[PDB]
RNA sequence: UGUAUGGCAAGUCUAACCGGAGUAUCCGGGGAGGCACAGGGAAACCGACAUGGCCGCAGGGCUUGCCCGAGGGCCGCCGU
RNA sequence: UAUGCCAGCUGGUGGAUUGCUCGGCUCAGGCGCUGAUGAAGGACGUGCCAAGCUGCGAUAAGCUGUGGGGAGCCGCACGGAGGCGAAGAACCACAGAUUUCCGAAUGAGAAUCUCUAACAAUUGCUUCGCGCAAUGAGGAACCCCGAGAACUGAAACAUCUCAGUAUCGGGAGGAACAGAAAACGCAACGUGAUGUCGUUAGUAACCGCGAGUGAACGCGAUACAGCCCAAACCGAAGCCCUCACGGGCAAUGUGGUGUCAGGGCUACCUCUCAUCAGCCGACCGUCUUCACGAAGUCUCUUGGAAUAGAGCGUGAUACAGGGUGACAACCCCGUACUGAAGACCAGUACGCUGUGCGGUAGUGCCAGAGUAGCGGGGGUUGGAUAUCCCUCGCGAAUAACGCAGGCAUCGACUGCGAAGGCUAAACACAACCUGAGACCGAUAGUGAACAAGUAGUGUGAACGAACGCUGCAAAGUACCCUCAGAAGGGAGGCGAAAUAGAGCAUGAAAUCAGUUGGCGAUCGAGCGACAGGGCAUACAAGGUCCCUUGACGAAUGA
């Protein structure tokens, strides 16, 4: 509703489809133009740029989108260990913004393309 | 008193008189009784439960084992105020009458002052409006109703030099307290009412801290904010005519 | 300031020693208990006084003083000006569940009038004749045999 | 405390015109307008008629309604009427405000004093 | 049942509820009924000074003690 | 100076304070029955590793189908291993499959098991066969019918009060109950079923006339709605089961007619749009859910991080709210506007189908009995002689008669037909759903923000807690040394921060250790107030203080 604690609640106590659009990104200039939105729920195949971390001016692909949680892994956004590995580091999907779209699937490709739907 | 009537433009379009009841005389304390009894009557119901705390079978073990006279179960006392766990002695109650009643007279006498005390430049300058004008209340034409855009009723607003009002209601404060855990995290300055003639400007309710009105219903609250006199009000043509009748 | 909030800090708000304010002895019984004993202090005596009638046998008449007909004289000027012909009936208010309009007889009467109503009294008679003018009963006024 | 914020400009208004001036009713007008609301003078018409004199300012320190007949053409000064003593008054008379008489007496004189 | 304040004033207030709406606020309507406007009497029943006199505070007037004297006080008369 | 006293300092102990909110509390709208087709509840199971919880049921955290959804996924819960998913998974909405045992528990017995065909029990119908059916039990409260306290008040106490309250027995539904006058009795030339809200009114009425108890007619409002038998007069013209044949019912009367605008029979005027049965069956609204949806993530500084500050720019039928490494309308979900579905309203309204409304005269054909009413005893009510009820006794009229209109009898007038029956809507409740808040904010608020009716207490009925917070990200501390050691320690590593390192935001007081200043082993006790000396003190937030001399100079005063 408008209550704080009503609103989160729906946030964290979401049906799992409905986390989809927790994992929504900001798109691009040429992006935005070309398919009639603002913003996609970002993919596993996705390219995309970091707008706000430390991180902050760097690319990479998506590695993971999970839902659950509801954040993103990006190729090279690394975090070293204390035994010398490197470990991804979980990114907001809010913090990012995608340069390059991956189009694999034919429903994605036709929902984006449809301006009566949404993607 | 004679009101100059504007186009969409901001230039002049003629002139009709400022009603009788713009000669009202401002009392601040009939119009801050009308706003008070209006923010209390609209205030809900609250209490705690009314067994809380007694939702025990307690006992005191009178005078033996070295202990003071308190209700207890389990070695937990139980019950009793002063006991961790306890019933509230005096809790707010449901059975509360929270509203507060007003003679009709009164309100309508206040309605009427608080609208006099929009005619007066220097109390809506002395109430907080950042403003460069003369003449006030401003008074526009019929055709504003029709307005959709609300990016077209800012250019409006700049011609009339009326502006820099939206400009000081624009900056929201972040409330002290426990306000914040409830919904009322922010506030923001009370700004421009637009009070038209058939339906609210649907075009200008989105503007910093503008509130939207209609001359059959436009309250004291709307009039003055907080019961703070002098509102920068905008009216309609036929909003002006029709609201002397109140 | 009010009183009640300079209380914090009193012990006894008021109450004197802390063995005052407890139950139903620091009143001297509940409610109106005593009535009789130690508190007989400004209290009516014991026992029933008079009758009642039943109450649809009770008469309500409708009271107007020729003080109030004459004051208003030149406000009612919807109703006759003769050489003020006026029906009482249709001046006083609460005219419709009442038994009878009575004029009564209280004040001066500067004026010239012919009071038409249900019942009159000696005084508001005297009033009217004796300051120019007629007094003409209804037909319901003639129950007075 | 005096809710009314007119009561007490008009008791400021009243106090001056005592002081600078050469008033003696102006002030003691003022010193039961002080005084609380249920003091207040609450007078009908038939009382301006018995006691008030033509020529002579009617003055009445508290609130003038409107019962009994008014014949007499003298000039009532209060500090509010009833809308229908204002309208008995003007019929016969002149219904002025306290506020008005302060600047066209501000010497107060040939006034009574009617409660 | 007092008191302080405020609106209205020989009147004053609406209740439930209806309409409106910016939809618990709020604006219009609603005077049912309550209290006041005459009392005395168990009841039947009857039914009063918008002022007649004398003082006199405040205040006003005057030719600066003398006038007019609200409220007030002491009587009359009036209703039962 | 040992024991030691006061104050501080570093570090503990402790978990107050501040900040936060997955919970509460209260209000409001919507909605509202389940069960022998075995409910509700319970037990035992069910996972690769599975203890708790959630789900599920031997098909066991799930199987099918339609629609939505979509690149992810395999609950709470971030493991390891492995798996599923473009054959469209996860997730969601609707419909269905499966659904152990105990459980009303119903073949019989039983501490959730066992024993040799089961509606057990009680009823209805009946092919008289358990053949077809019914009841049983659950549900926060509300509702209806019964049973029915005492503390308490009366300043004791007994009638009275508390109070038809508590508690108990029975029963229904989404609401219940009530209901179309043998009425009201502002007595009228008047109102015209029933609930409920306001008022009438703390009135009338009652009462050791004490304490206290307390309507109604009317009025204004909410919502509206009005019918069906019994009998007369017809007399099998009728009903139920079955595909049918057939069977069952019924003259102890099925069905027709009829029901105070009394009806029927006999003789005529006219006519129906009433009424009952039955078909059709929403709009609008409301409530919940969904689709769609504008505008920056630009510049410099600080910063770990810009949601900050300054500069530029932007939408707004959208500046409610939340998220996001800090104060965000333009980063993300949303919000306005527009549109879609379901439920509810409602099998109602409207329309339609059939029926037939009504009037005149004639006729003593019909109109509900232990009743109306009287008397004794009880109880209850405001019911006073004049409330309603139970109980014992007695007991009537037949419309040409009867009841009533706050005492009885008689006559008048006025109103109305008991002893048969049905009845929508307007209100109660809050389980359920959504919303709201000058409520609370972790010793509060529910007992319950956590394993919550958990742990745990009692033979049992029953009783019953405490526990919230690492970080932006686990980056949740590699390696080395030490040690008996996955301990702990040291060095070291990550982070803005480890005195953020695991009950890990902040970290008060009591109190502990180490230590600093003062005091201190010849000295006396409300621990201090006011004066005045020793010693001690980084800065900041205070900057004054001493002496010669001199000016002024009260009371007083050599
Ligand atoms: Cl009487
Ligand atoms: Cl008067
Ligand atoms: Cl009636
Ligand atoms: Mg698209
Ligand atoms: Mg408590
Ligand atoms: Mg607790
Ligand atoms: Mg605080
Ligand atoms: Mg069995
Ligand atoms: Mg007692
Ligand atoms: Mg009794
Ligand atoms: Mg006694
Ligand atoms: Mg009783
Ligand atoms: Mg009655
Ligand atoms: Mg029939
Ligand atoms: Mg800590
Ligand atoms: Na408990
Ligand atoms: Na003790
Ligand atoms: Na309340
Ligand atoms: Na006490
Ligand atoms: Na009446
Ligand atoms: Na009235
Ligand atoms: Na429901
Ligand atoms: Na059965
Ligand atoms: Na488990
Ligand atoms: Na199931
Ligand atoms: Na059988
Ligand atoms: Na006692
Ligand atoms: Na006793
Ligand atoms: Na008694
Ligand atoms: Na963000
Ligand atoms: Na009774
Ligand atoms: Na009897
Ligand atoms: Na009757
Ligand atoms: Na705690
Ligand atoms: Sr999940
Ligand atoms: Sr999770
Ligand atoms: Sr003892
Ligand atoms: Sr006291
Ligand atoms: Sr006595
Ligand atoms: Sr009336
Ligand atoms: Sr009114
Ligand atoms: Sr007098
Ligand atoms: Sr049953
Ligand atoms: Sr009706
Ligand atoms: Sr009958
Ligand atoms: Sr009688
Ligand atoms: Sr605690
Ligand atoms: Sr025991
Ligand atoms: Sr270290
Ligand atoms: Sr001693
Ligand atoms: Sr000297």
């Amino acid at each position: 509703s408008k209550q704080p604690d009503k609103q989160r609640k729906s946030q964290r106590r979401a049906p799992l489809h409905e986390r989809h659009k927790q994992v929504r990104a900001t798109l691009s200039a040429d992006l935005r133009e070309e398919y009639g939105q603002r913003n996609v729920r970002v993919n596993a195949g996705d390219t995309v740029e970091v707008l706000r971390g430390d991180f902050a001016g760097e690319e990479g692909e998506v590695i993971n989108v999970d839902l659950d949680k509801a954040v993103i892994h990006v190729e090279d956004v690394t975090l070293e260990k204390t035994d010398g590995e490197e470990v991804p580091r979980p990114l907001d999907t809010s913090n990012v913004r995608v340069t390059d779209l991956d189009l694999e699937d034919e429903k994605r490709e036709a929902r984006l393309e449809s301006e009566d739907d949404s993607a | 008193m004679q009101a100059t009537i504007y186009d969409l433009d901001g230039n002049t379009d003629g002139e009709v008189d400022l009603p009788d009841v713009f000669e009202t005389p401002v009392r601040s304390d009939l119009i801050g009784k009308a706003v008070r009894a209006a923010q209390a009557n609209r205030k809900q119901d609250y209490g705690s439960d009314e067994y809380a705390g007694l939702r025990t079978p307690a006992e005191s073990f009178g005078s033996g084992r070295g202990q003071a006279h308190v209700p207890k179960q389990d070695g937990r006392a139980r019950r009793v105020p002063q006991a961790v766990k306890g019933r509230s002695a005096h809790p707010p109650k449901t059975e509360k009458d929270r509203s507060l009643d007003l003679n009709d007279k009164e309100r309508q006498l206040a309605v009427r002052s608080a609208l006099a005390a929009t005619a007066d430049a220097d109390l809506v300058a002395d109430r907080g409006h950042e403003f460069d004008r003369d003449e006030v209340p401003v008074v526009v034409s019929d055709d504003f109703e029709d307005l959709v855009k609300t990016q077209e009723v800012v250019s409006l607003l700049e011609a009339l030099d009326v502006h820099a009002d939206i400009d000081r209601a624009d900056e929201t404060k972040i409330k002290a307290g426990q306000g914040s855990a409830r919904g009322r995290k922010y506030r923001r300055p009370a700004s421009i009412l637009f009070v038209t003639s058939d339906e609210p400007s649907t075009a200008a309710r989105n503007l910093a801290g503008a509130d939207v009105a209609t001359a059959s219903e436009v309250n004291t609250e709307d009039l003055a904010p907080g019961g703070a006199p002098g509102r920068l009000t905008v009216f309609t043509e036929s909003a002006l005519a029709e609201v002397a009748e109140r | 300031t009010s009183k009640k909030k300079r209380q914090r800090g009193s012990r006894t708000h008021g109450g004197g020693s802390h063995k005052n304010r407890r139950g139903a002895g620091h009143r001297g019984g509940r409610g109106d208990a005593g009535r009789d004993k130690h508190e007989f202090h400004n209290h009516e005596p014991l026992g029933k006084s008079g009758f009642k009638r039943p109450q649809k046998v009770q008469e309500e008449a409708a009271t107007i003083d020729v003080r109030e007909i004459d004051e208003n004289v030149t406000l009612l000027a919807a109703d006759d000006v003769a050489e003020f012909r006026v029906d009482v009936r249709d001046v006083v208010e609460e005219a419709d569940d009442a038994d009878y309009v009575k004029v009564l007889g209280a004040g001066q009467v500067r004026h010239e009038l012919t009071l038409i109503a249900d019942d009159f009294s000696e005084g508001a008679r005297e009033k009217v004749e004796g300051a120019g003018g007629s007094v003409e009963l209804t037909d319901l006024g003639e129950e007075r045999q | 405390s005096k809710t009314n914020p007119r009561l007490s400009s008009l008791i400021a208004d009243l106090k001056s015109a005592a002081r600078s001036s050469g008033g003696a009713v102006w002030g003691d007008v003022a010193e039961r307008l002080e005084k609380p609301r249920r003091t207040h003078a609450e007078v009908n018409l038939g009382r301006i008629e018995r006691y008030a004199q033509e020529d002579e300012t009617v003055v009445v320190p508290g609130k003038v309604l409107g019962s009994g007949v008014l014949q007499k053409d003298v000039t009532v000064a209060a500090v509010d009427f009833s809308g229908t003593a204002e309208t008995k008054i003007d019929q016969v008379g002149e219904a002025v405000s306290l506020e008005q008489a302060i600047e066209n007496n501000p010497e107060g004189s040939h006034v009574r004093v009617i409660r």
